[PDB]
């Protein structure tokens, strides 16, 4: 969930 | 069409077989996902400029890229955002109807025209156009605890990622992490010992790590007699850290050969070092599997998990995989719920039919004709190119009730005729169909008319309405068709004759129930006769009830979709400006040890140096993933209660910085969110301090003077932090021998990274980056004692040129539509709606002189356009319903008898919602039910059902009066004839929607909303119509 | 306002708004936006023995953008508490400069 | 230029091919590399899949992965082609002078 | 013929050669028409530059890279107008200088001093047997026959 | 633009200009003396009459 | 082949209102298949002869 995109996770 | 098929049962069965086959072939070729795509096309640029600040990055890259984008066909608006991390993005939003692929192709073709004008570094790294839309499916996590994050990232990228891309249904896999790279950590003291410079290192590494193309022997323009050809080969690239450390920086006449290991230390590292993830405290490397359009989600999740279980046998020691979050269990649960409701509806209709009609071969016709209706609905869904998703399945669950009401109507009429007149099944079926065929056609037309407008909306809510509209309309049309073809033939061929005098002889529970229902019907018709006796009083009572219902309706909050317990909670840490990644890591460890205590949280992912509200070293965010709902069945174990407990604990214990947990909205892209998002621009480029002062003046005008709940209103950017600025005196820099190329060289080399070349690392190319050692990069004195070489080669202190100093500056920039912007937020407290609040803020911004403007943001762009489309569509639907009813009854006055039962259903639904909000505010936490999308859908459903009942009552009363009765006599006998099927349909539908009234678990928020609306609407509207519709008929026939 | 100033304002504010309307194929300004014009004199170049490439290079090398960096970067030593951005202008913005 | 079949493949063609999965309507893929430093990637879609939408989607999937490819590749560029491979005629120009 | 267990090129080549061998002598395929499709792998010339000695004798590496590239490869220098069209100017050695392996084994590179320093000392030329083609099919290494 | 409308585009341009005039500097005005849609609109009006 | 047979059966059952005469009509396909296969086989034998 890193590197600029969070993602729903 | 009914007499044709009553005499041709086999022909009817053939058409049903064709419908079944079409429905199955449609079910087998439908994409399965959690949600559809509601947001509009968006494209992004994502340039990289390492070492650049927000101002440098913005002004030299992002503005240049953006001012070439006006004219891309379909552009709605345009945004830009840069921060102090070296990365910036341009985000173009396009109007609906636009093709995402053509949009992205056009954006790339426009970017190509200006790619040359950007800095050389931005061109080295490259600009990456891409579409924002994502069809997220799953998250994979590799945790080791024994190996670094670089080794895990490399293993993932080399072994695990290229095999998940190959699985059928996967549309894209993304690895969150920086790749490997040959890192060179130069030491400036050792550099000046030998009198070298960073340029020496860069040029040497570019000159000694190069690719050689030798050529061939025996080439094409050859000499006569050449018999052999052969390609020559040479390897001029370095591959290891030893070879890189052996690079020669200076060859002396003495032959000493000083090397690159003398002044630096070379090892394999990472590209950025910015972010760092952890799962429950241990290092991890996460992937993000994303589904492809027209792909099945459950099959792809199953395949991913199986492939990972296969690959796990080659993992190094200590490593393990884990999929904490997966968005296929949602659609799987929705499908299971559809199946369970279908089965329980079958059981309920069986029980009702057997209790009332008192025979078994009556309970087999609905069981046969309902599934065929749903199959035809699936076929139509597949044809129109939709998918199977949470909303489509809710639509099926809703339409089951109407599709069972059709069959109940037909079979009850046929049985009534057969029992009353002792007719065989064929004659009884012919008579019943002659009575109800035109009414069935009119009911279908009216239902289509009332469901169409739901598909003609605009925006994201339009895409959400289209699902229900199309699914329900198709299912209802197929149900009507099956009611005119297959149900009559089934009744004619399956049902058996009733011996004359058969009933009235039952001796058991059946006789007791028959007597009881006879008495109840007698009492009911007595009460309706009383109601018809006094007309003015009941009509004024009805006007009062309708006005009270409208009142209760208008005094109802608004929303889009209620927040749902989707299993996870989001967290956002933020430390004071200027913090480092070490304090952020300590605070994140505190947050992790806190979330461990909460027994409802199972996993916790932690990301450092990144947040949705900006990306900085002093930011972070977590993802608390909760147990399965089966275990979280208690008062304080839902998502909102866990969010509250976590925020409380955070405020209690967090020493440095603060953190807040929240439950995000359902639709991540365009899902309900609250607030009047604003983007204050300045047209005249007055500056940043001036725009900030104007933003604060506007915040002040709004906070107390306005009506916006002064707590909620807030600035939405990133507070300024202290910076270190270096004025360069050019006059004094020229008094000495210092030029301006060397100043730029020294300043840009002392603190930032440098991309010099690439090298092949066991199969794949990677970057080579030079940067100073950490000990020369930490204190403000490492920049003030930076000597620069003058024209005579000697060094000169930079204090005699620059005079560095501290100052407060901006850590983030934003443009909106080409003008510097600054975000603001707010919310009208209560009693003031978004309309007049937005008018007030617009006038406020008008007060601020020219050169400052307001641009709406986010959902306020949708809310800005008036809500006239809804009123227009509803009025047109009402006119169409009136026209259809006038065509059916052959009168311009009778349709008014059926158009007067809308107030009843509206009052019922509104009163039920209000009563639930009161009962849950007195003993519960907060008003949870409002006037949202699900309220609209359930209200349209209840309105359709009530219109159907009223249509049948009125059409039965109109034919009886034609036979030679009065109006009161006709209304009385029509009520007495329709009493039983109305009771049966109500029993079935209400007991079927009851499981939605107490929904608890996955997606139970929308299920509870629709359940409340439908339950109370049906109950109240039926109880009222059963007595008022005869009165409407009587007064409409006596008035004209 | 002069016609050069009005041309600049048009290019900056009015033309982008017009060329992102639905239906506009392209907008053409009968003029040009502003620029910094250096009007060299060859006889003066000769009095000092200079060239045109001399002026070009002197301009290109003294009007550059400096991307400095930051204090306390990500690969840091244990115990670093504060970060800070470094900022140096490097560029020229007026005719007197 | 100057890359063997193996280096060319593993550095460019595999990179493109892996990303080209999931393209709507793809049937099978196939790459090929040579010692001259020139390879290709052929994507065969299903009949009934339009050539134009397929080409636009393939171009978009290629641009995203383009940033990682080597520097010499980006400099020469990756070209797209959707023409047949079997001949229709052969025109022979002949002369005696 | 695909290989899915990543067994290498030599193993797949041997398997394809045995499959071609039993496709003949089976009776269903007429021999002389069963052929391996891809272009055959042939021997190559490898140059192994010695950076240690190349530096001991005062020889750069950009110099070695310029020498090797210029001897056997055409360079595209500029454009010239030929009867109303811009066409290419191309530089390259004449045929006599790029036909044998001795023409590349006897090259010399400028020393810092300006001397010859034959490539026979700061390098080692030898014959190899490299792959002239590498094919994949559906993500796996493949070899074609017919 | 190919597939563009004249009357719609002219109306949109004039409305956007009316809106943009709020931020003009002091003394600056706008006017479209040459407009190709007035003829279309007057012709349609005459035909309808 | 199976789709063709099923379609014939269903269409005939609809038109003539029976589930039996479609059976009688579908019992005549094996004759055509035997004829076609035997014809191909016999012509192959003749040409080989
Ligand atoms: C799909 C295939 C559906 C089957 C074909 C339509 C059969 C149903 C109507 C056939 C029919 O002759 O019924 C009469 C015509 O219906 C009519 O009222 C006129 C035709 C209306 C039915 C057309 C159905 C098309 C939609 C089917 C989907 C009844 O009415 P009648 O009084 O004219 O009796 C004259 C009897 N030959
Ligand atoms: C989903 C589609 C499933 C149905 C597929 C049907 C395939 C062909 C079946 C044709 C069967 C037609 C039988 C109609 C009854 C026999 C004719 C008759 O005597 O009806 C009297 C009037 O016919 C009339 O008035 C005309 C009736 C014409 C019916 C045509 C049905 C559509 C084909
Ligand atoms: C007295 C009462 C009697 C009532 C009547 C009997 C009860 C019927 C109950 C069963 C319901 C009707 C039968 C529906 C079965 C499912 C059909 C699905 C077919 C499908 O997948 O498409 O086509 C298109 C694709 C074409 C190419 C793909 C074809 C795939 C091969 C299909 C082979 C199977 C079908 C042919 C042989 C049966
Ligand atoms: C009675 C005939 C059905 C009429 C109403 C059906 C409603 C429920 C059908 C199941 C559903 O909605 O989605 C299916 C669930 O898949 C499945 O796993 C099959 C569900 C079991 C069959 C439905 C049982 C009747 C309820 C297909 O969804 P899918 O695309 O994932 O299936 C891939 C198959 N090739
Ligand atoms: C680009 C060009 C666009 C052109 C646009 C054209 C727009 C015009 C559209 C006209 C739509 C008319 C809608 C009529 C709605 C009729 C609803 C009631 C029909 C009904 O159930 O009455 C039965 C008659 O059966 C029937 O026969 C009803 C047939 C109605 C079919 C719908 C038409 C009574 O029958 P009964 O029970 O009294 O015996
Ligand atoms: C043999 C059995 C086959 C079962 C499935 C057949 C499904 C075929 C499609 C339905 C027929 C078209 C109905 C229709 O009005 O057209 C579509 C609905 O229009 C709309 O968008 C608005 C209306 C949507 C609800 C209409 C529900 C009708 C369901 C069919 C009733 C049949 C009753 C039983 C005979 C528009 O599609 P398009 O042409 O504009 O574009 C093509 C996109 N792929
Ligand atoms: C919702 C629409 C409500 C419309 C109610 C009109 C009722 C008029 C009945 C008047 C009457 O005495 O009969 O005749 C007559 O002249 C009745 C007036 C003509 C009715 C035409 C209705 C067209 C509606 C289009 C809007
Ligand atoms: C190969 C092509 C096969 C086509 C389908 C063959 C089905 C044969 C059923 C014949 C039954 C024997 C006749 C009979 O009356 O018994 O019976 C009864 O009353 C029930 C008979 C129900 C037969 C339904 C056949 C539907 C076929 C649907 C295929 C999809």
């Amino acid at each position: 969930c890193t590197n600029e995109d969070g993602k729903p996770c | 069409m009914a007499k044709f098929f009553i005499d041709r049962p086999i022909f009817a069965w053939v058409i049903s077989i064709f419908i079944i086959a079409a429905g199955i072939f449609g079910i087998k070729s439908l994409p399965v996902s959690q949600y559809p795509s509601v947001a509009a096309p968006t494209i992004t640029l994502h340039a990289i400029y390492p070492g650049a600040s927000a101002q440098v990055m913005e002004g030299s890259v992002l503005s240049v890229i953006e001012r070439n984008m006006n004219g891309v066909e379909g552009l709605d608006y345009m945004s830009t955002s840069a921060d102090s991390s070296g990365s910036g993005s341009v985000s173009l939003t396009f109007t609906p109807d636009t093709d995402e692929n053509l949009a992205q192709v056009e954006v790339q073709n426009k970017l190509s025209e200006v790619l040359s004008t950007l800095p050389a570094t931005v061109q080295q790294y490259g600009v990456t156009v891409s579409k924002a839309r994502s069809n997220f499916l799953m998250i994979v996590m590799l945790s080791s605890d024994v190996q670094s994050t670089e080794e895990m990232n490399d293993y993932a990228q080399r072994n695990v990622v290229p095999e998940l891309q190959r699985i059928e249904g996967v549309g894209q896999v993304r690895l969150f992490g920086a790749q490997r790279a040959m890192r060179i950590w130069v030491d400036p003291k050792k550099l000046q010992n030998y009198n070298l410079s960073f340029a020496d290192v860069g040029s040497a590494l570019s000159a000694q790590n190069i690719q050689i193309s030798a050529g061939s022997i025996g080439s094409l323009p050859a000499v006569r007699g050449q018999t052999v050809t052969a390609t020559v080969t040479a390897q001029g690239q370095l591959g290891t850290a030893e070879e890189f450390g052996n690079v020669i920086l200076r060859a002396n006449t003495d032959g000493s050969n000083i090397y690159l290991k003398d002044v630096a230390k070379v090892g394999l590292g990472m590209e950025d070092y910015s972010s760092s993830t952890r799962l429950n405290g241990v290092n991890t490397t996460g992937m993000a599997v994303m589904l492809s359009n027209s792909g099945n989600a459950m099959a792809t999740a199953k395949a991913v998990k199986e492939r990972l279980a296969v690959l796990e046998k080659y993992f190094p020691q200590g490593m393990s995989w884990k999929t904490p979050y997966d968005t296929s269990k949602f659609v799987e649960i929705s499908i299971e719920k559809v199946i369970h409701t279908l089965i329980e509806a079958m059981v309920l209709v069986f029980v009702v039919m057997y209790l009332f009609l008192q025979n078994i071969r009556y309970t087999l016709i609905p069981t046969i004709v309902v599934p065929i209706s749903l199959l035809g609905g699936f076929a139509f869904i597949s044809y129109m190119g939709m998918s199977i998703n949470v909303l489509t399945m809710f639509a099926m669950i809703l339409v089951i009730g109407i599709v069972v009401d059709d069959a109940i109507v037909v079979v009850e009429n046929v049985e009534r005729i057969m029992a009353g007149e002792g007719l065989p099944p064929k004659e009884a079926t012919k008579k019943a169909m002659g009575q109800i065929s035109g009414a069935v056609i009119g009911i279908t037309a009216v239902l289509i008319s009332v469901f169409v407008p739901l598909a003609m909306f605009s925006g994201a809510a339009g895409n959400i309405y289209k699902q229900f509209a199309l699914t329900m309309a198709s299912s209802i049309a197929f149900s009507a068709f099956l009611a005119l073809t297959l149900t009559p033939a089934l009744c004619a061929t399956m049902l058996k004759t009733i011996p004359k005098g058969h009933h009235e002889e039952k001796k058991g529970f059946f006789g007791w129930f028959n007597k009881k229902f006879d008495s109840w019907t007698h009492g009911y018709e007595g009460r309706v006769a009383k109601v018809l006796r006094k007309t003015f009083r009941m009509m004024v009572v009805y006007i009062g009830l309708a006005v009270v219902g409208v009142f209760l309706f208008m005094r109802l909050p608004t929303s889009f979709l209620p927040t749902e317990d989707q299993g996870f909670v989001m967290v956002s840490v933020q430390l004071p400006a200027g913090a480092t990644k070490e304090r952020t890591d300590a605070t994140l460890a505190q947050v992790t040890q806190l979330a461990k205590s909460i027994p409802e949280i199972e996993n916790i992912i932690t990301v450092s140096g990144f947040s949705f509200s900006g990306s900085g070293q002093n930011m972070a965010m977590g993802f608390a993933i909760l147990k399965d709902w089966n275990e979280r069945t208690a008062s304080g174990s839902d998502a909102v209660a866990v969010a509250g407990k976590l925020t409380g604990m955070m405020m209690g214990t967090l020493k440095d910085g603060f953190g807040i947990a929240v439950v995000p909205p359902p639709i991540l892209e365009l899902g309900n969110g609250s607030g009047l998002s604003i983007n204050l621009q300045d047209r005249n480029n007055t500056g940043h301090t001036a725009l900030l002062a104007k933003r604060n003046e506007l915040i002040q005008k709004m906070r107390a003077s306005g009506l916006f709940d002064p707590s909620t209103v807030r600035a939405g950017g990133l507070e300024d932090s202290p910076q270190l600025k270096i004025d360069i005196n050019r006059a004094a820099a020229a008094a000495q021998g210092v030029s301006f190329a060397d100043i730029r060289t020294a300043l840009a080399s002392a603190l930032s990274s440098s991309y010099v070349s690439d090298f092949p690392n066991q199969g794949r190319l990677q970057r080579v980056m030079v940067q100073a050692d950490g000990d020369a990069r930490m204190q403000p004195a490492d920049i003030l004692n930076l000597t620069v070489p003058n024209s005579s080669g000697i060094a000169v202190p930079l204090s005699s040129i620059a005079t560095v100093s501290w100052q407060m500056g901006t850590e983030q920039s934003v443009r909106f539509n080409g003008y510097p912007a600054m975000e603001l937020s707010g919310s009208p407290a209560t009693g003031v709606s978004t309309g007049q609040a937005m008018e007030a803020v617009q006038k406020m911004v008008d007060e601020l002189g020219s050169g400052y403007s307001l641009e709406w943001g986010g959902q306020s762009r949708e809310e800005a356009k008036g809500g006239s489309q809804t009123i227009a569509l509803y009025a047109l639907a009402a006119v169409a319903v009136f026209l259809v009813l006038a065509a059916l009854y052959e009168s311009w006055s009778i349709p008014l008898a059926v158009l007067l039962v809308m107030p009843l259903g509206l009052a019922g639904a509104a009163a039920g919602v209000t009563g639930r909000n009161l009962f849950e505010g007195l003993l519960g936490s907060v008003p949870s039910f409002a006037n949202d999308i699900y309220f609209q859908v359930g209200f349209v459903t209840v309105m359709g059902l009530s219109a159907k009942n009223a249509i049948l009552i009125i059409e039965f009363a109109k034919d009886l009066q034609a036979q030679g009765k009065s109006a009161v006599e006709a209304a009385l006998e029509a009520a007495r004839l329709r009493f039983r099927p109305i009771i049966m349909t109500s029993f079935a539908f209400i007991l079927g929607v009851v499981p939605l009234y107490i929904a608890g678990g996955a997606s139970s928020a929308s299920q509870r909303a629709i359940g409340t609306t439908v339950f109370w609407g049906m109950l109240i509207g039926t109880l009222l119509s059963v007595f008022l519709v005869p009165l409407f008929y009587v007064v409409v026939r006596k008035f004209f």
